[PDB]
């Protein structure tokens, strides 16, 4: 019922990996699962910083990690490298940047002041 | 070893893995016989050969001591037609010690014989002599009809007729308080409803069978939980102490190592016993030390087996040994030991691997090729990584993999009647 | 078990007798052989989930987390972390190493050291596949992969993670944005060391929580203590022992009261291991439970309610423990709360 | 259970012979006494939260 019928979040049910979907096969006094993971591959490692501070304000992921290169800070997801810019759409804005520790530098995009100019 | 394994499995092959088999056990070597030193012939000869003997009546009870009991003294002569051992089998009486030892006697009509008995009824079973339902000794008896028998009727012999209750075990009343019967009040006087309580018997020489007179005699003894001072005709070893040997001490047998104790027994205890009653001490007849009595066997056995389809060679690993002469059934010059015990005939090596053929406590062991053996190792736990954990450092996957594995769950038994 | 031993042991005319009733020896001890094996399998379930033995980081930077009760202790010539060091302090065991000689027990002495008695009557303990030092390289691991990778150390390669956000994702997990653990950074840190600090002294001080551990210890010890007590049953013979009977009676007599001896013993040693097969399923059944917690607590974030402690779940740390493990679950719990007008 | 009632209730007799074959009596009752214990520790799990 878990593994086929919906999909588990457990982290030990239907095999190793993030449950994805499975698909049961009956056998002489039993049940045998095909049970389909995913699991991430081929990792990199970025710099990283839990905040970013813009004018004063600290701005945190509104979802994903504010991940780095030698040049550039970008937004992304957890599960897969996918680099987006930061944007006042992406984060959520609270405290300050006396407060945050290891909280880094960094311009946040405004996306509409741009188009009213 | 592994023939062991075979039998126990019934196959002439065995699979690859780890048998459990018997204890280690060795074997008694000499056997030790103690019995203390009694050099006086017990008396035979007024047991069985008395010019008088008691009337069932008033039975006599002699007490016997300090003597052997070698009754093949009676073979030249005696002769019994009724003999019967009822705490012991007949064929161990040579092999015994016994304590307690008293010969009751007396003189009965033939055709009360079967009423000596225990569980028996009849006027000698419940008014002259009775034994208890547990009775542990012998009874034996003989027909006296040229010796207790008189022309006109011998009238020394007396039993009880009447009595009021009937007796307990091993009791004697030699009252002959006048009988009142009918409930008709009698002041000693013999007359209607009023007997004198015993009676005489005939015994002449021209009575048939069951009225000639029998001479009875009666063994009372108990065995093995006391010392003793009446015992058998075997003879006494030397007693050898630190070996597994056999032994006999005043009839009680077994095996097992004998060795010099710290235990003090009270002057009227024999021997010993442990918490499952199990004797674990005696004391020895002629010199009273206490020794102590261990079991020859213990520790435990288990054999590391490659599948007999492939090599016949094993290993086996000893649990109660250090092997650093040893309890083992043979030792070859690979030794290693470890927690688990003693392991002779694998090699040993310092790499690690995956566990096949566990052997316990961070050992396995597997057959291998470098022109094979047996080869015991300890453990690997997968292997060895690292993270780095800068504290500004994250990893994030690029790619992914789509995997699908299997699971096997069973659901049901064979259903049965 | 010797179930020849515990029968006629050291008697060969009992033991030819036995060889008839000779089925039933074998079927106890191929049962006993089977609960053995799946008690290594147990062990090996609750720990051996990781292949990748990670080695506690050189940085200790976590945040203004301590943890050093958690991690192994490096002075130490085991691998054990304080917490687990007293854990094993506090259970009992009968004994350690599982070897006595034989020249150990020669003498009174066999009478009076228990185990001792129980290996004369065929009665035998096996060592674990698994040590102690082992488990806590297992243990380690887990440590290791949650204190610097969280969810995905499992489930994948290890990935690391700064450990303050690894925090944070744990916060949105719950429900609360993580713009509170940011901003109270301090005092998580605080309340965290604070709370491992009264687990140790609650463990040092009062034994009674790992009770539990130390009951399947004493089962098991009562009953080998039983076998070797019923020894002295008649069962409706003479007497209880072998060389009473063999030495007052002859063959035919003697084979009457050995075979009841025989058939009384042989009841004795089916009912131990019903006894001890049964409490197999239970213990299986607690395995399977520690063997979930550990990966549903330990290697990710569980949302049921009830597991991993009361409240809401954030992180939790395995240690090990003879015959179990003990895990301390780590829980966010809300407080001081007001009330507010709402629509 | 009173193992001695199901056994030898009111007779002498039987009631000492069962004393030699007494230790699994206990042993019977031990095995009950734990099960009995366990059934409150079921109910107070399910519902004492
Ligand atoms: C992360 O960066 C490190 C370098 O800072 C890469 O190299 C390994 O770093 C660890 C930790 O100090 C060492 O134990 C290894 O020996 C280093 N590897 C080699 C080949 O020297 C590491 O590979 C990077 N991670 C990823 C996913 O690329
Ligand atoms: C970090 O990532 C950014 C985005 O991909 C890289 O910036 C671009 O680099 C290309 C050359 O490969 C240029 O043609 C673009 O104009 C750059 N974009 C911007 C906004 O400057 C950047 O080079 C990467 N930095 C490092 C150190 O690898
Ligand atoms: C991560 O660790 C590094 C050290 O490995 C910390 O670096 C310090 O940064 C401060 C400025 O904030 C400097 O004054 C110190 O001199 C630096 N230390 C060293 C040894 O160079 C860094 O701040 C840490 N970041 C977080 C978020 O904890
Ligand atoms: C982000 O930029 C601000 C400046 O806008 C930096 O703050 C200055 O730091 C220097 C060196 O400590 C001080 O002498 C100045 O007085 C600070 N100025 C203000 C307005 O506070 C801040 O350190 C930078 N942050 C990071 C993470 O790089
Ligand atoms: C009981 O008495 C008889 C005699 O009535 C003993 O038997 C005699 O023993 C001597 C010496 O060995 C022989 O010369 C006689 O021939 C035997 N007589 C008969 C009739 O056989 C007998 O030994 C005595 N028994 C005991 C135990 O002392
Ligand atoms: C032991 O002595 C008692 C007391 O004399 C006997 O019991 C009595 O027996 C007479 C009949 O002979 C009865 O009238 C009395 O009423 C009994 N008294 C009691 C107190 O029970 C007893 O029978 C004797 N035991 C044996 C084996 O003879
Ligand atoms: C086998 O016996 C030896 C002793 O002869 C044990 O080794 C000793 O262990 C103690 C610690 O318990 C050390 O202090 C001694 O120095 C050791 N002596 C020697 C000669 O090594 C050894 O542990 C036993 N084997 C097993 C598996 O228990
Ligand atoms: C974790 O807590 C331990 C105490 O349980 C800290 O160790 C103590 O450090 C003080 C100095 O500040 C010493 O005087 C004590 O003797 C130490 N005690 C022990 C048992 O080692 C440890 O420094 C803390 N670690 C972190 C990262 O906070
Ligand atoms: C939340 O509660 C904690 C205590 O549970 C408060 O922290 C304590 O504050 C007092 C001063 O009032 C200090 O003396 C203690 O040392 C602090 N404890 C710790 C662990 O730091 C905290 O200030 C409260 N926060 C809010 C917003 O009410
Ligand atoms: C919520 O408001 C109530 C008042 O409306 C506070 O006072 C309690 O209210 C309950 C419900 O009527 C009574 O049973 C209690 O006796 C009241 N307390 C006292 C001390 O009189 C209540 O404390 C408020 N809740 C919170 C979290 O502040
Ligand atoms: C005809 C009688 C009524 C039948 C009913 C059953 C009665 C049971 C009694 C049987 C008689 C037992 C006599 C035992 C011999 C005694 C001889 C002796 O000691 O000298
Ligand atoms: C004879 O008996 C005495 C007393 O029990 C004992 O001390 C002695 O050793 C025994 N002797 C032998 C067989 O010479």
């Amino acid at each position: 019922s878990e593994c086929v019928l919906g999909q588990s979040k457990r982290v030990d049910f239907c095999g190793k990996g993030y449950h994805l979907m499975s698909f049961p096969q009956s056998a002489p006094h039993g049940v045998v699962f095909l049970h389909v993971t995913y699991v991430p591959a081929q990792e990199k490692n970025f710099t990283t910083a839990p905040a970013i501070c813009h004018d004063g304000k600290a701005h945190f992921p509104r979802e994903g990690v504010f991940v780095s290169n030698g040049t550039h800070w970008f937004v992304t997801q957890r599960n897969f490298y996918e680099p987006q810019i930061i944007t006042t759409d992406n984060t959520f804005v609270s405290g300050n940047c006396d407060v945050v520790i290891g909280i880094v530098n960094n311009t946040v995009y405004d996306p509409l002041q741009p188009e009213l100019d | 070893p592994l023939s062991e394994t075979k039998c126990t499995l019934k196959s002439f092959t065995v699979e690859k893995g780890i048998y459990q088999t018997s204890n280690f056990r060795v074997q008694p070597t000499e056997s030790i016989v103690r019995f203390p030193n009694i050099t006086n012939l017990c008396p035979f000869g007024e047991v069985f050969n008395a010019t008088r003997f008691a009337s069932v009546y008033a039975w006599n009870r002699k007490r016997i001591s300090n003597c052997v009991a070698d009754y093949s003294v009676l073979y030249n002569s005696a002769s019994f037609s009724t003999f019967k051992c009822y705490g012991v089998s007949p064929t161990k009486l040579n092999d015994l010690c016994f304590t307690n030892v008293y010969a009751d006697s007396f003189v009965i009509r033939g055709d009360e014989v079967r009423q000596i008995a225990p569980g028996q009824t009849g006027k000698i079973a419940d008014y002259n002599y009775k034994l208890p339902d547990d009775f542990t000794g012998c009874v034996i008896a003989w027909n006296s009809n040229n010796l207790d028998s008189k022309v006109g009727g011998n009238y020394n012999y007396l039993y009880r007729l009447f009595r009021k209750s009937n007796l307990k075990p091993f009791e004697r009343d030699i009252s002959t308080e006048i009988y009142q019967a009918g409930s008709t009040p009698c002041n000693g006087v013999e007359g209607f409803n009023c007997y004198f309580p015993l009676q005489s018997y005939g015994f002449q020489p021209t009575n048939g069978v069951g009225y000639q007179p029998y001479r009875v005699v009666v063994l009372s003894f108990e065995l093995l939980h006391a010392p003793a001072t009446v015992c058998g005709p075997k003879k006494s070893t030397n007693l050898v102490k630190n070996k597994c040997v056999n032994f006999n001490f005043n009839g009680l047998t077994g095996t097992g190592v004998l060795t010099e104790s710290n235990k003090k027994f009270l002057p009227f205890q024999q021997f010993g016993r442990d918490i499952a009653d199990t004797t674990d001490a005696v004391r020895d007849p002629q010199t009273l030390e206490i020794l102590d009595i261990t079991p020859c066997s213990f520790g435990g056995v288990s054999v590391i087996t490659p599948g007999t389809n492939t090599s016949n060679q094993v290993a086996v690993l000893y649990q109660d040994v250090n092997c650093t002469t040893w309890r083992v059934y043979s030792t070859g010059s690979n030794v290693f030991q470890t927690r688990a015990g003693c392991l002779i005939g694998a090699e040993h090596v310092n790499n690690s691997y995956e566990c096949d053929i566990p052997i316990g406590a961070g050992i396995c062991a597997s057959y291998q090729t470098q022109s094979q053996s047996i080869i015991a190792y300890t453990m690997s736990l997968g292997a060895e990584n690292s993270v780095a954990y800068s504290n500004n450092s994250i990893a994030i996957p690029t790619n992914f993999t789509i995997s699908v594995t299997t699971e096997i769950l069973p659901v049901s038994m064979t259903k049965t009647s | 078990v010797d179930c020849t031993m515990y029968i006629c042991g050291d008697s060969t005319e009992c033991s030819n007798l036995l060889l008839q009733y000779g089925s039933f020896c074998t079927q106890l001890n191929r049962a006993l052989t089977g609960i053995a094996v799946e008690q290594d399998k147990n062990t090996q379930e609750v720990f051996a989930q990781v292949k990748q033995i990670y080695k506690t980081p050189p940085i200790k930077d976590f945040g203004g987390f301590n943890f050093s009760q958690i991690l192994p202790d490096p002075s130490k010539p085991s691998k054990r972390s304080f917490i687990e060091d007293l854990l094993f302090n506090k259970v009992t065991l009968a004994d350690a190493g599982f070897i006595k000689q034989y020249g150990d027990c020669l003498g009174d002495i066999a009478a009076r050291d228990l185990i001792c008695a129980q290996k004369f009557n065929g009665l035998t303990v096996l060592p674990p596949l698994l040590t102690d030092e082992m488990i806590a390289q297992y243990t380690s691991a887990l440590l290791a992969g949650t204190i610097t990778s969280g969810w995905t150390f499992g489930a994948g390669a290890a990935l690391q993670i700064p450990f303050a956000m690894q925090m944070a994702y744990r916060f949105n997990g719950i429900g609360v944005t993580q713009n509170v653990l940011y901003e109270n950074q301090k005092l998580i840190a605080n309340q965290f060391n604070s709370a491992i600090g009264k687990i140790q002294d609650s463990l040092s001080s009062t034994a009674s929580a790992l009770g539990k551990l130390q009951d399947v210890v004493n089962q098991n010890a009562q009953a080998l203590n039983t076998l070797v007590k019923q020894l002295s049953s008649n069962f409706g013979a003479i007497s209880s022992v072998l060389n009473d009977i063999l030495s007052r009676l002859d063959p035919p007599e003697a084979e009457v009261q050995i075979d009841r001896l025989i058939t009384g013993r042989l009841q004795s040693l089916q009912t131990y291991v019903t006894q001890q097969l049964i409490r197999a399923a239970e213990i299986r059944a607690s395995a399977n439970l520690a063997a979930t917690k550990m990966s549903e607590c330990v290697l990710g974030q569980s949302k049921r309610v009830d597991f991993c402690g009361k409240g809401y779940h954030l992180m939790s740390f395995p240690q090990s423990a003879p015959h179990g493990v003990v895990f301390l679950h780590v829980t966010y719990v809300p407080a001081q709360e007001k009330n507010f007008t709402t629509a």
